[PDB]
RNA sequence: UGUACCAUUUUGAAUAAGUGACGACUAACUAUGUGCCAGCAGUCGCGGUAAUACAUAGGUCGCAAGCGUUAUCCGGAUUU
RNA sequence: UCUGAGAGUUUGAUCCUGGCUCAGGAUUAACGCUGGCGGCAUGCCUAAUACAUGCAAGUCGAUCGAAAGUAGUAAUACUUUAGAGGCGAACGGGUGAGUAACACGUAUCCAAUCUACCUUAUAAUGGGGGAUAACUAGUUGAAAGACUAGCUAAUACCGCAUAAGAACUUUGGUUCGAAUCAAAGUUGAAAGGACCUGCAAGGGUUCGUUAUUUGAUGAGGGUGCGCCAUAUCAGCUAGUUGGUGGGGUAACGGCCUACCAAGGCAAUGACGUGUAGCUAUGCUGAGAAGUAGAAUAGCCACAAUGGGACUGAGACACGGCCCAUACUCCUACGGGAGGCAGCAGUAGGGAAUUUUUCACAAUGAGCGAAAGCUUGAUGGAGCAAUGCCGCG
């Protein structure tokens, strides 16, 4: 999957709240381990480095909502670029487009977001992306469409904003600016990108 | 090219053993009698030897054969080559603006010339009745 | 197919006529110096071999190389 | 112009009586697509002349390119 | 000549040849893999002008040149005597 | 090329899902038939007096308009 | 250092020796299943086999006589050249059969080599004579073709004038297999068509040619360096090996020959053998190295195989010519014919390898003062998730 239709299952079972009280929430059943018939402390060895670096990128890689092919991308497009593989890979794949208007706080949820950036209503360097696919760069304006300013689930997303100590978002104006990137104490407590890094033998 | 009144087809509205396949080689040389590569003399006569007359309706059919013969453009199709059957006689029937119907006198028992007919007066289209079995 | 080659094959037989005739003047003229060795057939080889230089058949290294063997010839007289 | 479709480039290349573009070439002209305007081709007012004054003058459409930089004005007196 | 440098020296090794001799190039050069120097050994025919003859069992220095004779594609340039 | 880009230009949750396998190597498995038969399988190797590796229902994860498969070079084998 | 995965395999158990496997990018892909678009780029490795079909460089009168007719009594304003003659025809593209090498990468010897237009510009377009096609007539002819007879123009064929410069004889000078200059012998450049002014001359004006001459252009032979396999291939090689003379492609070169000769390569394995098109570019890994040089840019090779000649500056010429060999159509059995290893596309093997593709719009050449034309080169497009890319 690059995508759902039960977000709650992966929050649940990644470990990771990908909304803190709103998919790991009490709506009836309520999980935090692998649910179904399975649940169980497999007693195989299906736990080694590979087992960690896999579940890190599955963590990774469905909070965003995002495709792996546009996540290998994004670490080819990188590969450009001499640096850290670690820090760079994160700080652009929390760049991604979806990933920063869900963080400016204008939709609900990671799905939805990347259903109304696609739905042609998202303005980025003057051009509506009808794909979100364009990833931003510290201070790239994000401007929603003159539809979307009229839509009651952005609005009332949008008035319920999220603000964080890299970026910023005027609510009123349906507008957000990515202030800068999340270096090394702004991301997620329980996500480690280090393990995709260790992921790869042919660097 | 020549003028739309002179554009009239011609399908070979018979069946075989009827000399049929022999007259319709005849017609096509006829109007289609050019000298400047020899034809002249290389399909002059067409007659038949006939212990089979498969090969005659096969190797003669002509499908869709267009020629020009001074006045008009004739357009002869020999697609029939079956005693009986529709399909070649009614896409023939179809296509040509007049019908020739190959008749005989030395077997007048032929027995698959009145459907053959009866297809062709359905559309009213003009009819030449010509027996070549009178040899 | 290209006209043109056919063109300049109707052209270039004739120049092989031309030029059959013209090299055969030529080898002549440089047979006849080669019997009776004297300057004025070394002249008249060179009168011929700038004549052809100038006509741009063959490039005038050839015309230089046979009259400096031919006057080779004559040096030997 | 070559390359993607509605994005293309122009590689402009010299030649003599024969050759094609970007190929073989004495030297290459430049850089300039047909949508643009202006050429970041390497043209300096000396490699025109040094074409012209070698022979085989370079393919005919950078010509503007390099009348806008006088190397007519000065070559047709250079010659005669 | 006008001819520039270029490395052909080697050691002459017969002139049965008339004035053409046989000469003998002992040139090293590096093993891919394992990153040893080995020498091979070549032959050159070398043209003696006639006014200049190898004389053989010694270096003798060789020049690029255009023909002299078949399989002669050199002539020779400079030689060391014995001693 | 009436293409490209624009403007819910209009109604609408609507317009699109498949593959591997879950014992390890190397993430994904609980039950049912099955007596080394059925069938699985790249290595270990799986089934002969109650089957989570087989076959299936299913749940599961890896993915995805591509999914798995073999193909092909090196390194993981300094295990030339 | 950018950088580097492990486990499983044996004896009751332990270890060791050694080996195999998955664990990675990646597709000319294909393949099951199904399928969103487009962008984007890919698209016979095998078959270099024939190539059917269109197509793969056309432009030329400002070179010419007339053909040929629109308006005109005609002359002629006018259309191009069938034909003579000009350039490009070798461009382009293709595959790599074969080619393992100066082809290549690199500096060069070129003392031996030209290059048409072009280019550094000095010299020229003086003057003709007569043809020849076009045109006309006859002939063989089913056509294919086909011979004979004549006429005429030019930028057409063939001499001379001038002709710097220059080719090239004899002497001096200079010079690292010749560079350089003085004296001096011989000797040769055609061709003019067209437009305005001017009686004309002349001036302006555009083509076609002329020498001389700085280079490019394509390439020539050699060239140190490296350039597949080949010992379960050890001897191979009679221009072999080199010399004088002569001839020779563009030229040095036994390039080739008369004459004179017996030597050349080689256990670091000679010769032979078959193959790969070589460099850049194509992946994996840190690295060692391996993996193709398919197609491609350069070069190189065939362009149905093998010759010959001509042209062109460069060809012994894919789409010129003649022929032998493979083939073939029609036919009255007399006869004539050509090549997609050009584009596609066809036939096949394969898993499959694209249009039996559009305009030259933009880009190349070629040529025309110019209008411009063609390109199956190019640029597009189709085409198959064909591969990547993003999307829901």
């Amino acid at each position: 999957m690059k995508y759902t239709g039960s977000i709650f299952k992966r929050s649940r079972r990644l470990g990771f709240s990908l909304l803190e009280n709103n998919k790991e929430f009490s709506k009836g059943k309520k999980r935090k381990t692998i649910p179904g018939q399975h649940g169980n402390r497999f007693r195989s060895s299906t736990m080694s480095g590979y087992a960690q670096q896999l579940q890190e990128k599955q963590r990774m890689q469905y909070m965003y909502g995002i495709t792996d092919k546009q996540f290998r991308r994004l670490f080819r497009l990188v590969l450009k670029q001499r640096g850290n593989l670690a820090v760079n890979l994160f700080r652009v794949l929390e760049s991604r487009l979806d990933n920063i208007v869900y963080r400016m706080g204008f939709a609900p949820t990671r799905r939805s977001a990347r259903q109304l950036v696609n739905h042609g209503h998202v303005l980025l360097n003057d051009r509506t992306v009808d794909t979100p696919s364009i990833i931003l760069n510290p201070g790239d304006k994000v401007r929603l469409k003159a539809k979307t300013i009229k839509i009651p689930i952005v609005k009332a997303a949008s008035e319920s904003g999220v603000v964080s100590p890299f970026v910023e978002t005027n609510n009123k104006t349906f507008e957000g600016t990515y202030v800068r990137f999340p270096e090394r104490s702004e991301l997620p407590a329980g996500i480690n990108e280090s393990y995709v890094v260790e992921w790869y033998k042919r660097l | 090219t020549v003028d739309l009144i002179n554009f009239r087809n011609f399908g070979i509205m018979a069946h075989i053993d009827a000399g049929k396949t022999t007259t319709s080689e005849r017609i096509l040389f006829h109007s289609g009698r050019i000298h400047k590569i020899g034809e002249t003399h290389d399909g002059e006569s067409v007659m038949d030897w006939m212990e089979q007359e498969k090969e005659r309706g096969i190797t003669i059919t002509s499908a869709a054969t267009s020629v020009s013969w001074k006045n008009c453009s004739l357009n002869l199709i020999d697609t029939p080559g079956h005693v009986d059957f529709t399909v070649e006689v009614e896409r023939s029937l179809r296509v040509l603006d007049g019908a020739i119907a190959v008749l005989d006198a030395q077997m007048g028992v032929e027995p698959q010339t009145e459907t053959v007919w009866r297809q062709a007066s359905r559309y009213e289209v003009p009819r030449i009745i010509f027996v070549n079995k009178m040899d | 197919n290209i006209k043109s080659n056919e063109k300049r094959l109707r052209q270039n037989i004739k120049r092989n006529l031309n030029n059959k005739g013209q090299k055969t003047k030529l080898k002549t003229n440089v047979k006849n110096f080669h019997k009776e060795i004297n300057l004025d057939n070394l002249g008249n080889v060179y009168s011929q071999a700038d004549r052809l230089a100038r006509k741009g058949i063959i490039s005038t290294n050839r015309a230089r190389r046979l009259k400096s063997r031919n006057v080779a010839v004559l040096n030997k007289t | 112009r070559m390359g993607r479709v509605h994005y293309p480039t122009y590689r402009i290349v010299a030649v003599d009586s024969r050759v094609k573009r970007d190929g073989k070439y004495i030297a290459l002209i430049g850089h300039l697509n047909p949508a643009l305007k202006e050429n970041k081709c390497k043209i300096d007012e000396a490699v025109a002349l040094e074409w012209l004054n070698k022979g085989a003058k370079p393919t005919d459409t950078v010509r503007s390119l390099f009348s806008q930089t006088g190397l007519w004005k000065k070559f047709v007196e250079s010659k005669k | 000549k006008r001819n520039q440098r270029k490395v052909l020296i080697g050691i002459v090794k017969s002139t049965k040849n008339a004035k053409t001799a046989t000469v003998q190039v002992e040139s090293r050069f590096k093993h891919p893999l394992y990153h040893k120097s080995v020498v091979r050994h070549k032959k050159y025919q070398a043209h003696n002008e006639g006014e200049v003859l190898a004389k053989d069992g010694d270096k003798v220095q060789i020049v690029e040149t255009r023909p002299l004779s078949a399989t002669k594609r050199f002539r020779i340039a400079k030689i060391i005597e014995r001693a």
